This record gives structure tokens, C-alpha cells and sequence, in this order.
């Protein structure tokens, strides 16, 4: 049994910073790419980024400058901060466990354990 | 950068019919694609990985195939629970990409 | 330079000046004792993988008995002793044979002849590998035949000198 | 059962290299991608040929690792011997590391004549270090002279604990001992006073 | 006086290695704390195990000394061989030096398992370089495997003139010659391009 | 025509080492000033003793050359071996280089006891590397012990294409192979953490 | 360590266990085959320049046949195989002799004795140089004489053992 | 590689092909000449400390005579000649014996047997030390007995081959 | 047959910069010191400087701060710039091919191929 | 730095006479001098190099000699076209120097 | 017979710099720690600091920032400078020769040869 | 840091008695202490070093002892010129410390 518990405020105003955290309960923290994904309303899945236990990261190039992902292996958590949010950042945000296999062909990758998801809306009201 | 385009945009089928969805990569993939099912109000569910491997708890009607640039997901006989949005997913080194998704509706 | 490690005295009295491999040093978990004649070649040959393994195992045992062993390893110790123990060029030759597709020694397995009646044996020689598997005996039986010839000729010559000495 | 000259029986023995574990490292191969060098019964290095990198930066903070002095000295020695044995290594971007907290993570980028590349030198050193069980993963793309090419994009070396890993080849110290004499033999000069 | 087999007298000789002075350095031990490696009949190095440090800074200005080129080349060579022979040296603050005016002063700080320390590596190198005479000053704190511990806080190497110092052991080139092959065998990597 | 013991004819052979060209470098001497080490039948290094310098700056941009990775790897290896074989090299300004566009140009400035000079170490290395035919250009000013002095102010090493250069000595791999073991044997330490 | 390269089997059947230098390996562009007796010494001696050149030439040929040769050179290959092929200290000895003004071997030229009637020869020894020229034969004829003496003595001793074996 | 330095011809004619240690090379300031038989072993053995010291002393003498000696030392010269003169692994073995509490050679003192009547001797072997003192003769008398037995056996075999040759 | 063609304006005003170029047609470009010399009116020859194909240069000390010599091996040319020209820089300027032999004694050097020469005058008119 | 002083400043000689010009170096030369002939309205012409070697197309009547600090150029039987200004030149490493010149006139 | 001659003004005003020098006549300069000590009135001995012939120094921690000690081995001299002297610096100042034995247990150290001493007073008058 | 406390502060003893002075270090000493005598109007004089051996010119009545943290100086029979101030002294690497001092008076 693997659980990803998500936390973070979903009510934001423009130019603020989104701060989400995901805590992993179950199995090891190493060997996985802890991943942030988002789905805007009326839109498909969009990969935000990923991080492993060495703090190596990968980011979507269209958000790279403003997005930061961090890790804490002491309590098996990983965090997403997205600075200077505008209306384009309203979406459902998911943390997920990714596993990549590159030891033999065919290589494969998947996101098998997903968190519940957090709705994030940004507006002036 | 490897991008994914899904075909078609929408499929209209009745329960018990065969559903086939295609995913096309802009170049020969670095890694075989994964297929996810997504319903409103809940997180996406991993259906297929390695383009042909079923995940845990995935019913046997879900199959996959493909290589190079062409990949396909097949539902032999679809139950009413199969009407959702399906995504293909690829990963190159430190870069994960999604297909735009296909709506399978009645 | 050249290897210098002297083999420690054999535990078994059956081989007065030879060497014995205990049950732990062998996969068949048995005792194999080689006589003084075979072990004397290890002092002068430079291309015998088995004599380098004998020096490695003997060094290991002596280190465990004379030095206070701890779980943390003294990489330094083997780093300094290696060339006193083995010919690294023997290793290089086996690497070169490997990359050239020539059957090569991977230091795992060794063959020797046993003169059943007397119990005397020859110095074990490496069982070569090729294509990820051990050579079938028929591929190197000529070398085995050669070893048998050597075991005859040297013994006969010793007998000649014997006849000379007694008379 | 095989008799030569009618009086000479052919008999065999196989050495148990595992008994050497307390005085020298032992290398073995688990499968195509996974290889191990064990130091004692408690620690070692896992060498994986893989398309999945685990480090995505250009740092290798060796001097900070030395001053902090948290790593296992034997393991750092093995890493140093391996890196110094690489022939013609001239692309410092190809090697990245993580030593924080005393752990050992070293990643060699093998992506790209294939002979005059970091990939060739790195893979040749790997073949010597993991001698025995390396051949199955190597020489997929046959090269001129002693040249090695594989389909793998990365070689990753991380510390690990002891486990019975030697499914494909028996543990042996031969690769490490052989590489000891290769150290610095084919390094390039990067400055005039070294 | 000691006959074997009736006709074989046991006789002995002792070599005067001092006669080799013009072609190779000769090391000897005066007492527990003082040891020497002489180069010819004019100059040499005094190595002292001592609690009394003579340098209280963290510099070792090797590049500037090379730049000025005032030191004795043979003595600098001996210093280089000694330092390159230390296993696993990874604490550069433990070594301080003074080379002003062409003098040679090198000080290793041995203060603190004791095996994975600069003290152990430096003392093992000292045992090899000052072989035949080091044993009285060493092995006081017995350690695992080949590990050495002493009560001294510092090892100091300073140039000196020739004097009859070999009270405890005869002069011998063996330690230096043996150490020549140890050079760089156990050094760590501190950057990717050596 | 020369009979020994009435039944043993004295016969001779001379090896054509040129046939080793594909697997090892071959060095030969054209005249006093010009010497060559060829690598295969297409490329090599010309080493010239000369009073005419071609580089008039103090740079040797080795790291940039590694980064650009345009040179011939075998030639860079030969350069590295030569430089690492020089004894007691301690004057970095004496070596200047040009590596732009993948070319190799190295210039040792031999101008000035003569034994403790860069000129002596560089020229001894040159004698070993260009062994056979070196002697005619060397030891004009006879020095103490193994010391070499010449009247030349520079030793220049530049890449060149194959040509029949071996007018004075036959091509031979001996000098290069012998120098391989000399690498790093007599280098000075320039920092505490190599 | 010590050299380890085994010589490949001789092409010429005249010398069953010897070694043959083809027309390309010699300046006179002819074939010279040396017998098993001379070639066996190359396995045990450490100061024979000719046996190091034999190992070099054999390594060259085997590399050309078993590896895909290309014009770009594998400096690394010879760099790793060198000490398995030759004694670099032999080279150092010749360098030391050169710098001390002692006649030295420059690995080009070799002399050996030939027993005309039978065709058996001795192991070639380097023709030394001094002052930029080869030594005149009269300067080392004593060594040549010694080789002839050895070439007689060892063979006679073999005949003695032969007499012992037949009887 | 392996050592290669040839010993220079002995000054004393009493030992035609041997080697002589002059009064300066010995602590007792006397002359000790060893015969050709003992000195020939120095060309083939790898673990004889005495033969390494002979090579060191001979190199020293030859360097002083053929090179212009100066007080400033050419450390480079011995650094390059060392492995041509001695087996550094012999040194390493003595170090390992020292650190393991085993009696070891500190290259100062050597023992040999002398057949008084003839003056023939054996190749000197290092007098081992332990706990800061030389071993008492009774602790290694077995090795002395072995050396005497070896000198007897080799002489008897030489006499056998002689008797064969004369007849 | 070797030609050196010199180009560059010879009519200058004080404080300007003289720019001359010399192109080489015939024989090799490496191994020669391409040299600039000048003769002021009523004076002797004056060495300006030289450059080889590695861009190593030598300059007359009295002009070092003001003189720059460059090379272009792609089209076998070399150029001289003299910045802030005063009345002392009126002269005929020659490019020349120099060859230095330092392989055996006696060493020698010469300028064997010369360009036509360009008159350079600086004045206020 | 090595400087060259030419002797004499000027020469007055008749056609068919022998002309001797001297060049003095402030120290022993790094390389042997070279001699050039220069006429108004045209480039200098290399006559001699290595202190004794004629360049291409130089008539045999031009000879040279010298060593150390003293060098000389000689015209055995000077022709009417030999009246010009003559320069000695020296080169140390990356530094070329000219003599002040000697004028040869009728 | 060893003397330690001492020189330097003992009359100072607050915020000036005390500058004392001690020259050694007799026996060697190396192998000793040349030491500065002071005694304030109605107070015990206070170690100021020490220096050896390599210019390595040791200072009292309560004065480290404000105290400097130097050597000149040409004339076997060593000097003490105390900057911005206040009323707490009125004392008798001694130079002394220290010898430290650390070659065998028990280690020992002593100051065996002392200079006469210099009275230093700071006041507004 | 090793510091020294001397005991007692003052002693009142008639000449010919036995004087004992103690020095206590805050921790086990790096080196054995030294003892100095000091009178008004002159420099301190080294009496004892290595905690038990007399310096040059020191009368035999001065003795020392101690180890670890406890050291003592003893005057068997004190002459009238022995009344002065006595200091113990310690040195760790590049740090010398003094005891506060003890006064002997009649
Ligand atoms: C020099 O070269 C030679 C020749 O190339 C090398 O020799 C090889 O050495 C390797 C490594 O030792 C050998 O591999 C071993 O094989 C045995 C036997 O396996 C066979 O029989 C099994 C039933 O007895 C059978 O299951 C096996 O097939 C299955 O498994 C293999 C992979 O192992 C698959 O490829 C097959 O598809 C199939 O699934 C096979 O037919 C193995 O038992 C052995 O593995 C055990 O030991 C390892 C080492 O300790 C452990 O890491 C493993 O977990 C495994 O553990 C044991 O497994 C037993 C079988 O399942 C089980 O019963 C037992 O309980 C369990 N545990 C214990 C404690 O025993 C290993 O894989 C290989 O066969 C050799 N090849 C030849 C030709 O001889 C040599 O190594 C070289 N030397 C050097 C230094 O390089
Ligand atoms: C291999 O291992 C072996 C065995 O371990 C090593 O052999 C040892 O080698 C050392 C070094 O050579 C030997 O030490 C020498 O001993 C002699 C003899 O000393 C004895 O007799 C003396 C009277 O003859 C007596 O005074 C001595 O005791 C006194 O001194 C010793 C210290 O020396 C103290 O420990 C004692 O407490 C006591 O005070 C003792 O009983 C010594 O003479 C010799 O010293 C002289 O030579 C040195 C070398 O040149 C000089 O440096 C010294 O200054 C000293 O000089 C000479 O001293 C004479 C005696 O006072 C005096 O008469 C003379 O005028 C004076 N000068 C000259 C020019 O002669 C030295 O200490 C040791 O005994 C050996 N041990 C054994 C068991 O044999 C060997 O070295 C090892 N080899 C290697 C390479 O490591
Ligand atoms: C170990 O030590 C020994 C002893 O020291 C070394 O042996 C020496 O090796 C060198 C190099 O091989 C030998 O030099 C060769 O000599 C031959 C013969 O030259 C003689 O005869 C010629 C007529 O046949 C004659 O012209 C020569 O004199 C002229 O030239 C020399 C310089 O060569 C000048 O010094 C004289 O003043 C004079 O002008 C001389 O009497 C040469 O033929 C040979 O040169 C040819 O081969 C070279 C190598 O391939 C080429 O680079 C040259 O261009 C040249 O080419 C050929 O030249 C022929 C003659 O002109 C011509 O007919 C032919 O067409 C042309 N081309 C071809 C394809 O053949 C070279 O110079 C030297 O003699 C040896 N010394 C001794 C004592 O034996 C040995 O090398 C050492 N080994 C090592 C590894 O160091
Ligand atoms: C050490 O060398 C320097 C070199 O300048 C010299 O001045 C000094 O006296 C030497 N030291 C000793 C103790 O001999």
C-alpha cells in the first residue's frame, strides 16, 4: 500500500506563489522520480516536473524559469513552488510516483501511484 | 524533443464494441509509451506501460502494441466504466510528455 | 618487479613441501593437497594463474591470522601487496586474449592430472572459457596430453639421476 | 572418468574466491545491466549500465567530499582507481557526482569515430573492472581494434550493502587487481605542473 | 666455529651501504624521534616525530617554491615521493610547509577508528621511508590490519647537513628505493581532469 | 665467411620494425636537428632542436584543447607521456603551446649547475623518446653524472604527415615504449591534494 | 610484473615449436625460421632483446588478424599490452649502457650461430653499437665463442640423457 | 618488468666469473670473493636480497667510474635505474613480513656456508631480524642445513654429468 | 615565383590609424616570419615587426604600445595597424617574407621576397 | 639587444674598384648577418645571407665574410649598377635589427 | 653565555603603539620560541606571545587582534607591537628564550634566558 | 585550554622550614610544568623544568614532582633569599600559560 498525501493552499491571488507538498507513505523513497503534473480546466495533462532523492530535477521548459521543485528525504516529502502565478496556472495539481526502467530494451516509464489532487484557482476576488 | 499526438480526438462507441486509439511520436521513442485512463473527479489511473504491459488491477480487455513512432491502445469489449479520457505518455531523460488525450464516449 | 610471496608450510603432512586448499577455498568444499614438485614450479613460473591464486589465498590466510581483522577493510594492504603476490601481466594477457576472441582464463576453474596409484598430480592449469562457456575438454586435450608427457619425462629423468646417485 | 596415458585421470577444482572477501574487493556480474564490487560483507559499489540517469547537473564536488571526510575510504579508493584507469578521458562534463552525507554516486555520460570518445574509454575500464560477466553487455556495436560500443547512455556507480548478487559470474578480485596497474597510465596532461 | 655437515663453516658478512652515498639517498634512525635521509655527504632531510610543532599556519606554497627554484632538487624530489606515497591523503589542512629561501620545512599534523585518518597514512609512509629504525617509535597503539598509531602529534621534515646520526640503525637506501614504486598508487582524485 | 669452432657460421639479421606501424608509434632520426615519431602511415610528431622559436607567448591552453576535442588522441597521448616523463620539471613558463584547430604545437624553452634545469630534464626525456640518432645532437657540453647539455635554445614538437624521414636511424618503437614506464616517476608535487 | 605473451605457432613446419620471421619482418626480405630450442629460452629469460622483439612482432600480427584494423590508431591497446610483451627494464639497461659509454643494443641488428650441416641455430643476440657504429666482430668474438661453447655443451648433455633414456 | 643489470667482471682472478666485495663494501673492511656458481644464481632468482645488493653496489661503482661524479646528486639517475637493479617487490615482502611480526630481512647482514678446504661458498642469504635483534642461529638452523644439502646435491649432480662427459 | 601584394591607404591625418594588408601568392605560408619594415624619408630601414602562422608576434619596442600585427591564414594574408599616427610615421612601408634557420650553426635569417612598398604621409592638409 | 653599426658612412669609388663594407655588432651575433641593396624608388633586394651565401640572382662579384662581431661585404669589380645603399641585418629571437646603412657612390 | 638586549620607548600616551625589540647575542636563533611576557603592577605574569625563526607565531587570545610579533633572522632579532595602548597595558615587558621538548614523554617547556625588562606606562600626562 | 591555579596564595614560613607549593591544571597537562622564582626589581629566574629537574645554577634544595593535573615545588630548607614570588607555567602547542603566583614571606 502506497499513499501520496498532498497539502497546500489552493486559493491564490495573481503574482503570489503556489506552494504544494506531497508526503509519501509506503515503500522506499529512492529509485523513483517524484513528479508534479497539472491539468487545466478544459485541457489535457501537463507535466510540471520531477525530482529524485539526489535533488536532481527536470522541469517543463515553458515553466522552467518560474518553477522550483525540492525534496526532503528525512521525511520522504517533495515540494513544488510556482512563483508569480497568473490566470494560466488555475488547474488541478497532482503529485505522482514515476518509475523509469532503462536497464533493457524496451525501456519504459510510468506514474503508478497518484495523489488525490489539489484544485488551484487564481483570481482577484 | 519527443512530442505525442493522439488519434482520433473523439471515439463514439456503444458498450461491447472494440475501441482502438493511436499515439504518434515526432521521432522514434526513447521509451515505450504508457497509457492512462482519466475520469472527472479522480486522479488518472495507469493502464498500460511499456506499450504492452498491464498494470495491477487492470482488466484483461486492455491491451497495447506498437514500436518506433506508432503505438496503440485497444479495448476488446468495453464496459460502461471505460468511457473516459485516455492519455499516452512518453519520457526521455528528465523530460516527461503527454498526448493531448482522446475522449471515448458513447 | 616480480612476485616474491613465499607459500606458507602445508598443513597436511602427506605433501611435506606442497600446499593444501581447505574446504573453504574450494567450491566442492573438500580438501585438495598438491605435492612439493608441483608447488616448486610456482616459485619460478611467471604465467601460471594457479600459482598467483595460491599466493592470493595464502596471503589472505596469513593476514587473517597475524593481523587483527576488522570488518572495515584495509584496501591499502592489498594495494601494496598485490604485485608481491600476483603477476598483473598474466591478467593483462587474459584480457588481451578475451578481447581478441581467443579462449582465456577467468581464474575460476583449473584442471590437473592425477596419477591414481601414487596420488601425485600436475600443477593445475586454468580451464579456459570462450563464448561465455568453458571449453570442452576435446578442444584442449592436446595440452592435457602434453602435460601427461611432461609428467612422464621429468619423472624418468629424475629416476636416471637417482640410478646415478645410488650407484 | 577421462583417462590419459591410461594412468593419468583428469580432475578439476574450482576456487571459492568468496573466502578472500576480508582482504580484497570482489567483483561479479548479476545480469547484463547490474554488476557489483563488494568490500567485505557489509558494503560495496553497484555499477549499472542504464538509459536512466539519476544526476542532471555538471558537478562532481570531490574536494568538498574529501574535506568533509564522510565517505567510506575503501569505496573512494575504488572510485579513484576506476577513474584514473580510463584512457584518454578529456571531457569533464561527462562525469557528474554526488557525495553528500558520505554516500557515493558517480555517473558517466556515454552519449555521443566511436573509438576516440569518452564512451569507449569508460566502457573499456568497466570491462576490466567488472571482468567476467561484462562481455554479455558489451561489444554490441563492434569497433575497430579494442574498441567497445554499447546501446547504454550512462554508467552509474553507487554505494550498496551486501547481497547475493553473483548470478551470472562468480565473485573474483581479478578485475580490481588488474586495474591497479592501469592507474594514471593513459591520463592526459591538463596543466604543465600537474 | 659453527660447522655444518662437518665441512661447511657458517660465515657472515655485513654490507657497508654508506659507500653508496654518492649515487642514492641513505636513510637511518638515530633514536625514537629522530630519523635521517642523507643525499651525498653534504645535505639531507631530518624527519622528527614530535609533539612540538614549528609551523602554525595552513599554507604550503609549493607552486611559489617551484617558481623561485631555490631549493635542492634532490631534496624536493624526496619530499614529492614521500607525499605521493601516502595512502588516501584527503585533509590538505593536515600538511603545512615553509620553502622560503630554498629551505625545506614540511609538517604533517597527526592529531585526530584511527585507520581512516591522515595519521595512519602518513605514519605508514614514514615506516616505509625510515624503514629499519621506525619500529621503536611505532606500533605503540596497536591497530587492525596494518594500521599504525603513535602518541606523537606531528611529523616534521626539514633539511639538514651531514652528521653521523646513525646510532640506532645502519644507513640504507632500501626505504627510499622501495617507496619509489609506491608513488601515486593510493592517491585520491580531486578533480575529473588530472 | 666467418666460421666458429669449425662448424658454426656466424649469421646476422636485421628487423624491419617499420612493419609494426599500425599497432605502435615508431620514432627515427633524420639528422641532428630533426626527429620524428610516426603513428600509422598518415600522421605523427616532428621534434626539432632549434634556435628559432615559433611561439612567443606563455600560454599552454591544455584544458581548452580538451574541451574542444579536435586533436588527434594518439598524438595528445604521446605529448602527455613526453611531458609526464620529464624529471623535476618546475618552471611552467618554459613550456608554451598552441592547440587551435586541433593542431599540436609544443615548445620547450631550454635557455638558462646545468643539471638542475628544465633544459636537462627535457633533453634527457628527448634522448629517451628519440632514442637512436639523438646522440649526435646531444651531450655537446658534457655534464656530471647523466647530465646533458646542448647549444640549442628550444625543442619544438608539431604534428606532421608521413614521409620517409629516417635517414640517420631506422624507425623503432623502443623509445616510446620505454618512456611509457617513466610517466609521473619524477614529477614534483604542486599541491597537497593531487 | 613479468611478460606473459605466448608466441603463436610457427608457420614453417621445419621448426615445429619454433618461430618464423617472414620477409616483411626482416630487412633482407627473406624468411628466417628458428627452432623450438632457441624459442623456448624466450619463455624464461628476462634480458634477451630478441625475444622481446619476437613478442612485439607476434602481437602486431595477431592484432592485425583478430581485430578490425583501421588507420586511426589505438594507442591505448599497445599502452596496455606493452609490459605483457617486453621488459621495459631491458630498455632501461640499454639506455644506461648508452649514457655510460658502454656498447649497447639498439634493437636493430642481431647475430646468431648456424650449424650449417643441420641448420640448427642459437638464440639471436643483439649486435651492439658504439660511437654511432656497430661493433666490429673482433670486439665481441669472445661472446660469440661462448655461444658456440654453450651450443655444444647443452646439446651434448641432451645426448647424455638420450643415452640414458634409450638404455 | 624484471631486473637486467649485468654484474661487472670480478677483479679477483681466484673467482673467474664471480664477484668480489672490496674492503669498502664490507663492515669488516676485508675482501670477500664469491665464485661463478653462486653468482650465476643472481641472474635467475627473483627473491635473493643479496643479489639485489650486489647489483646496487656494482651500479654504484660503475657510475662513479664512467660518469663524472659531483657532490650534487642526480636523483633522477638512480630513480630511473632502480628497477633495472633491484626487485622492489622483495622490499615489499620484507615490509609485509615486518608488519606481520614475521622475521624479515633488513638487508644489512648475510650468512653463507664456506667449504674450508676448497674455499667454495653458497650464495649469501639475508640474516633475518625480529623484535629489534638478529635471529639466533638456532632459530634458522634448518635453512642452513637446507643450504648445505643443496650444495651437496648440486655438486654431486655436476660430478655425475662430468663423469658422463669424460667417458 | 612568390608575390606579396600590399594594400592600404597612405593618405592620413594625425591621430588616425594606419591599416595595411599584405597578401601572399606563391609557396607555403607556415615557417616564414611575415614582416613589416619601414623607411622614413632621409633615414635607413626600420623593423616594425613580424608574425608567423601561429599568430606569435614580435614588435619593435619603440612602437609596441601603438603597433598591432595580425594574420589570416585562410587567405594567406597579414596586416599591420599603427594607431594614433604622428609626423614620425611618414615613411615607405614594406611587407616582406623572412626565413630563419636555427637548426645548425651558423644560424641565419633573411628577407628574400619583398612587396612593392606603400608611401604613407601624415599631415594636416 | 644587439645593434649594428656600419662602416663607413659613405664610400666614393670608381667603377671596377673593390668595395669593402663593414658591419659591427655590439656583441657576438645570435645569427650571421644578411646584406641588402637598396635603390630609390624600389624595394630592398637580398644580396647575402649567412654572412657568405648569395641569394638567388645575385652576381658572383658579391661576396661576404665575418664572424663574432665583425662582418664584411665585398664587391670585387663593382659595376655601375652596384651604386646603392647597403644594409646589414641581424635577427635575435623575435627581434630583427638593421644597420644604419652605407652609401656607395661614384 | 646568552644575552637578550631589549630596546623600545616605555613612555606612551593612550592610542599609541608600543614597539619593543629584542636582539639575541649568544647561541643559535633557530629551535627556540622567542617569547614576549608582561607583568602589570600588582599582577602576575602574562604571556604575550611567541615566534620562531620560521615566523610562525602564537598569541594570547585576549590580545590577538591587537598584538603583532615579527622576526628578522639576519640580525637574530624579534619585535613586539601593541597598537592602541590603553591603561591596561602599563606593565614590565620581558623578552625571553623558550625551549619546548616534545620528542619524548614527559614533554617540557621553559623560558631559561630572560632580558632585563622594560617598564611601559601609558598616561595622559 | 589548560589553565593553572596555584595553592596557596601566601605562605608564612621561618627560614629553615619546608616550603611546599601546588599547581593544578584544568586538565591533564600537555607538558610537565616549569617553576620560576621572581623578585621585585629583576627578571624571573627559571628554577625547575620538566616538573622535577633543576635548571643551571639552582641550589639542590629546590625539588619538584607531579603528574597528570597535580604538580608541586618543594624547598627543603629555605634561606632568607628564597622569599619571593613563585610561578608555575605550562605550554600547549603555541600557547603558554602562567599560574597566578604564590608569595613566600617570612
Ligand atoms: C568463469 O566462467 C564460467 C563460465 O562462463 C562462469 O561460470 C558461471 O558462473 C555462474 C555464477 O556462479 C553460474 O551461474 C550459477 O548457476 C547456478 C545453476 O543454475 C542452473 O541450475 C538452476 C537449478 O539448479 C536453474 O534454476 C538455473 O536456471 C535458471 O536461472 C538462471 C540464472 O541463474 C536463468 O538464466 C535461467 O533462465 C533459469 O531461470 C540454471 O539452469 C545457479 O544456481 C546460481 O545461482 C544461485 O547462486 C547465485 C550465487 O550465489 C545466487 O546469486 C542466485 O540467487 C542463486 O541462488 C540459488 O539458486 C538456486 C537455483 O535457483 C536455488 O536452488 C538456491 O536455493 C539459491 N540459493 C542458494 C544459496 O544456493 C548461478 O546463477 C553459471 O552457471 C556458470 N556457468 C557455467 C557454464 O558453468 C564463472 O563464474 C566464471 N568466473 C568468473 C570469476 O567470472
Ligand atoms: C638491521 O638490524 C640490526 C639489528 O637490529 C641493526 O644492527 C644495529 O645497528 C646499530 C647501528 O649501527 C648498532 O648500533 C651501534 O652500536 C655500536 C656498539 O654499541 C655498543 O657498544 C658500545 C661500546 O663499544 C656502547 O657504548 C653502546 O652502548 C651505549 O650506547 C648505546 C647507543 O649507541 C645506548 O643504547 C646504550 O645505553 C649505551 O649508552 C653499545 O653497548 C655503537 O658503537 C654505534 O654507535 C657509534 O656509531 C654510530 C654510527 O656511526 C654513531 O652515530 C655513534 O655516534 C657511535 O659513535 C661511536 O661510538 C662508540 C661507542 O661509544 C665510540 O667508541 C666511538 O668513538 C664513536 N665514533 C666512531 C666514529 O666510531 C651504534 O650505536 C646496533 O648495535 C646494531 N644492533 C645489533 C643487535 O647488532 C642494523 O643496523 C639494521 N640495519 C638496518 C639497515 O636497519
Ligand atoms: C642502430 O645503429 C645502427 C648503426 O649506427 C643504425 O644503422 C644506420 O641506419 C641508418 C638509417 O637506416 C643508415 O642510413 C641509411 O644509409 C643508406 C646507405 O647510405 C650510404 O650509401 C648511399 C648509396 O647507396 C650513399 O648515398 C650514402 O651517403 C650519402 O647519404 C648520406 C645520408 O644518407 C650522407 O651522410 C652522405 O654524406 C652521402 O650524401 C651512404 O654512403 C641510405 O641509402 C639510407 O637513406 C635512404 O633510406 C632512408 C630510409 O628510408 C631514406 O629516408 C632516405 O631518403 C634514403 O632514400 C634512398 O637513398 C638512396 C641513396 O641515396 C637512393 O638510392 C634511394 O633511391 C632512396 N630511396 C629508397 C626508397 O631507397 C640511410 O641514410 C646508416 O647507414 C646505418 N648505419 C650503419 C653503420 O649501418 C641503425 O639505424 C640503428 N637503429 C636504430 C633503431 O636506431
Ligand atoms: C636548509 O637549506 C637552506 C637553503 O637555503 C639553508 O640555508 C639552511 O642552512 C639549511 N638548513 C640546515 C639546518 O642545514
Amino acid at each position: 500500500q502506497v499513499q501520496l498525501q498532498e497539502s497546500g493552499a489552493g486559493l491564490l491571488k495573481p503574482s503570489e506563489t503556489l506552494s504544494l507538498s506531497c508526503t509519501v507513505d509506503g515503500e522506499s523513497f529512492n529509485g523513483f522520480f517524484w513528479t508534479w503534473i497539472r491539468q487545466p480546466p478544459g485541457k489535457g495533462l501537463e507535466w510540471i516536473g520531477e525530482i529524485n532523492h539526489l535533488a536532481s530535477t527536470g522541469y517543463n521548459p515553458s515553466l522552467k524559469s518560474r518553477v522550483t521543485i525540492s525534496v526532503d528525504t528525512s521525511k520522504n516529502q517533495f515540494s513544488l513552488k510556482l512563483t508569480s502565478v497568473t490566470a494560466a496556472d488555475t488547474a488541478v495539481y497532482y503529485c505522482a510516483r514515476g518509475y523509469s526502467y532503462g536497464f533493457a530494451w524496451p525501456n519504459y516509464h510510468y506514474l503508478d501511484v497518484w495523489g488525490k489532487g489539489t484544485t488551484v484557482t487564481v483570481s482577484s476576488a | 524533443e519527443i512530442v505525442l499526438t493522439q488519434s482520433p480526438a473523439t471515439l463514439s462507441l456503444s458498450p461491447g464494441e472494440r475501441a482502438t486509439l493511436s499515439c504518434r511520436a515526432s521521432q522514434s521513442v526513447s521509451s515505450y509509451l504508457a497509457w492512462y485512463q482519466h475520469k472527472p473527479g479522480q486522479a488518472p489511473r495507469l493502464l498500460i506501460y511499456g506499450a504492452s504491459k498491464r498494470a495491477t488491477g487492470i482488466p484483461s480487455r486492455f491491451s497495447g502494441s506498437g514500436s518506433g513512432t506508432d503505438f496503440s491502445l485497444t479495448i476488446s469489449s468495453l464496459e460502461p466504466e471505460d468511457f473516459a479520457v485516455y492519455y499516452c505518455q512518453h519520457r526521455s531523460d528528465w523530460r516527461t510528455t503527454f498526448g493531448q488525450g482522446t475522449r471515448l464516449e458513447i | 618487479g616480480t612476485f616474491t610471496w613465499t607459500l606458507s608450510d602445508s598443513e597436511g603432512k602427506d605433501t611435506p613441501g606442497g600446499y593444501c586448499l581447505t574446504r573453504w577455498m574450494l567450491i566442492e568444499a573438500e580438501l585438495k593437497c598438491f605435492g612439493n614438485t608441483a608447488v616448486a614450479k610456482c616459485n619460478e613460473k611467471h604465467d601460471e594463474e594457479f600459482c598467483d591464486m595460491l599466493r592470493l589465498f595464502d596471503f589472505n590466510k596469513q593476514a587473517i591470522q597475524r593481523l587483527k581483522a576488522e570488518a572495515q577493510m584495509s584496501i591499502q594492504l592489498i594495494n601494496k601487496a598485490v604485485n608481491a603476490l600476483i603477476n598483473d601481466q598474466l591478467i593483462m594477457k587474459n584480457h588481451l586474449r578475451d578481447i581478441m576472441g581467443i579462449p582465456y582464463c577467468n581464474y575460476s576453474k583449473y584442471w590437473y592430472l592425477n596419477h591414481t596409484t601414487t596420488g601425485r598430480t600436475s600443477l593445475p592449469k586454468c580451464w579456459l572459457v570462450s563464448n561465455g562457456s568453458y571449453l570442452n575438454e576435446t578442444h584442449f586435450s592436446d595440452d592435457i596430453e602434453q602435460q601427461a608427457d611432461n609428467m612422464i619425462t621429468e619423472m624418468l629423468q629424475k629416476e636416471y639421476m637417482e640410478r646415478q646417485g645410488k650407484t | 572418468t577421462s583417462l590419459y596415458k591410461g594412468v593419468y585421470e583428469l580432475q578439476t577444482l574450482e576456487l571459492n574466491m568468496e573466502t578472500l572477501n576480508m582482504t580484497m574487493p570482489l567483483s561479479c556480474t548479476k545480469n547484463n545491466s547490474h554488476h557489483y564490487i563488494m568490500v567485505g560483507n557489509e558494503t560495496g559499489l553497484e555499477l549499472t549500465l542504464t538509459n536512466t540517469s539519476i544526476i542532471n547537473h555538471k558537478f562532481c564536488n570531490l574536494s568538498d567530499a574529501h574535506k568533509k571526510n564522510l565517505y567510506d575510504h575503501a569505496l573512494m579508493s575504488i572510485i579513484s582507481t576506476f577513474h584514473l584507469s580510463i584512457p584518454n578521458f578529456n571531457q569533464y562534463e561527462a562525469m557528474s557526482c554526488d557525495f553528500n552525507g558520505g554516500k557515493i554516486s558517480v555517473q558517466y555520460n556515454l552519449s555521443h569515430n566511436h573509438c576516440g570518445t569518452v564512451a569507449n574509454g569508460v566502457l573499456q575500464t568497466f570491462m576490466r573492472m567488472a571482468w567476467g560477466g561484462s562481455y554479455i553487455a558489451l561489444d554490441s556495436g563492434r569497433g575497430n581494434w579494442d574498441c567497445i560500443m554499447t546501446s547504454y547512455q550512462y554508467l552509474i556507480i553507487q554505494n550498496t550493502t551486501w547481497e547475493d548478487h553473483c548470478q551470472f559470474s562468480r565473485p573474483s578480485p581479478i578485475g580490481y587487481l588488474g586495474l591497479l596497474s592501469q592507474r594514471t597510465r593513459d591520463i592526459y596532461i591538463s596543466r604543465r605542473l600537474l
